[PDB]
């Protein structure tokens, strides 16, 4: 199988900060990833797929980037509606596998 | 507008069965994309457990190799999923999901949460 | 590559997923590699064939387009992956309101890096005048692909062609070479199917073909397509296009070189000369 | 032996040192007695000699 650390487990940012998150795949997928925010209360939502084509009808705000065994988004200007958890799934070779989670902290 | 819907029992006995469906509006499930379910352990820790496609053939979680099936219904837009031989780990809440290609999973259902034990 | 082949790499079809970036000292190309999923052919592409088997991989980069007033994801039903997808690196600049127009486009990219790209650009020949306003809109279609070195404005042939397992309408691809800091155009009206990752290269490797398996415990350097040749001598009646570090084709099949006298049992006149006959019963000298 | 009717290419370029637009030479050749006919409406840079 697939592993997929997603690192850190939990960080913490307040308004305005540009944050990265940092999945690891442990075998080379090479292009293959897709990032989900799933909070505790609501539906989970799509942003990214192709690890870089993020999805249409999302602000243009938010983007990503990554290829090979490291993948890692980007987030920045910080809204009330952005704090949720963010998972990462490897689509290369099944089974399907996602991430740790990171969950999103104000400091 | 694809939405997908959870349902089932609240409480489920340990060495016993589990059927939930999800039910789907605005959309064939014999238009050509394939039909997940996904858990959520404790923990907030996600899982795959297998595919329905549009014509009908399945492939499964090779770690619920035996003890899973997953069927649908065309007449009332609609897919079954079936679990059997259960223990204390598989309380968890089901994520109905319809995939995309192999680029992603697109639409997600809202989930519920299932209990298993005596 | 197996089921992948090797002019696919740079497109990205279903069957070529898991290749899209590789690595290699030694690539091998099948019987079956197919090198599409919609029905189409590249050009030249004998040459681009051979720039890959000793290009030791290939490493793409983004582009960084961006596109408004039109879509991005027309879809074929041949390019399956679970449904209606489309190539990995390319994409389907199609109309919004499927018969009211289409505005007129130009994008753009420099190369920034040390090495030379492969870019590769893709043009929709439609299967008629009535799916060709369906799809993009009207009037005339024109790609103008334009570079320091280069000037094209391609041009569809809507037309009507025999089916390859559904499809009638063609996708050709063309491909250039930039330079560094070098810069490419695309414009268009229409029917134009452009990249989204330009593509790279590596290193020093070499290309052969075969059709037995690939091994791992063995110790060879010629290598052709009923498998390795491994010798000490001089001359082989194996194959001629034994590609690698090989011996020499000759046609002949047995060459005996001596290590002995001549044999006489029972220039110079005593071996077969006024001394008769061999000896037999001498076992340690000559 | 011969016969093109080339048409031009109003397209952006970059720029090769203040200038975008190109222009491109074909050349061909006569035999002994053999003649050449150019006919044109625009964008044309005719030999001389």
């Amino acid at each position: 199988d697939i592993q997929m650390n997603q690192s850190p487990s939990s960080l913490s940012a307040s308004l305005g900060d540009t944050i990265t998150i940092t999945c690891h795949a442990s075998q080379t997928i090479n292009i293959w990833l897709s990032w989900y925010q799933l909070k505790p209360g609501n539906i989970p939502k799509l942003l990214i797929y192709k690890a870089s084509n993020l999805h249409t009808g999302v602000p243009s705000r938010f983007s990503g980037s990554g290829s090979g065994t490291g993948f890692t988004l980007t987030i920045s200007s910080l809204q009330p509606e952005d704090i949720a958890s963010y998972y990462c799934q490897q689509g290369q070779s099944f089974p399907y596998t996602f991430g740790g989670g990171t969950k999103l902290e104000i400091k | 507008m694809v939405q997908l819907q959870e349902s089932g029992p609240g409480l489920v006995k340990p060495s016993q069965s589990l059927s939930l469906t999800c039910t789907v509006t605005g959309y064939s499930i014999t238009s050509d994309y394939t039909w997940n379910w996904i858990r959520q352990f404790p923990g907030n820790k996600l899982e795959w457990m297998g595919y329905i496609s549009y014509s009908g053939s399945t492939s499964y979680n090779p770690s619920l190799k035996s003890r899973m099936s997953i069927t649908r219904d065309t007449s009332k837009n609609q897919f079954l999923l079936q679990l059997n031989s259960v223990t204390t780990a598989d309380t968890a809440t089901y994520y109905c999901t319809r995939d995309g290609p192999y680029w992603h999973i697109d639409v997600w259902g809202a989930g519920t949460t299932v209990t298993v034990s005596s | 590559l197996g089921q992948c082949g090797l002019l696919g790499t740079i497109t990205g079809p279903p069957q070529c997923d898991q290749f899209l970036e590789f690595s290699a000292d030694l690539i091998i190309e099948r019987r079956e590699g197919s090198d599409v999923c919609y029905p189409g052919k590249f050009v030249n592409e004998e040459a681009l064939r051979q720039i890959l088997r000793e290009s030791g991989g290939i490493d793409k980069e983004s582009m960084g387009f961006t596109y408004n007033g039109i879509r991005t994801n027309g879809v074929t039903s041949a390019c399956r992956r679970s449904g209606s997808s489309f190539y990995a690196e390319m994409k389907w600049l199609l109309s919004n309101t499927d018969n009211a127009a289409f505005p007129q486009m130009t994008k753009s990219y420099k190369n920034t890096r040390e090495s030379p790209a492969i870019i590769v650009w893709g043009i929709h020949h439609s299967v008629s005048t009535a799916e060709q306003t369906k799809l993009y809109g009207s009037g005339n279609k024109l790609v103008t692909v334009g570079s320091s070195n280069y000037q094209q404005s391609f041009v569809p042939s809507p037309g009507a062609r025999p089916q390859v397992n559904g499809l009638s309408g063609r996708i050709d691809f063309h491909w250039l070479i930039l330079n560094p800091n070098d810069t490419v155009t695309f414009s268009f009206n229409g029917a134009f199917i452009a990249p989204d990752r330009a593509s790279f290269l590596r290193g020093k490797s070499m290309g052969i073909q075969s059709g037995v398996q690939v091994d791992a415990n063995c110790e060879g350097d010629c290598y052709h397509s009923g498998g390795t040749i491994i010798s000490n001598l001089p001359f082989q009646n194996i194959d001629s296009r034994a590609v690698g570090k090989c011996p020499r084709y000759v046609k002949q099949r047995s060459l005996l070189l001596a290590t002995g006298m001549k044999n006489v049992p029972e220039l110079f006149g005593a071996i077969a000369g006024f001394i008769e006959n061999g000896w037999e019963g001498l076992i340690d000298g000559w």
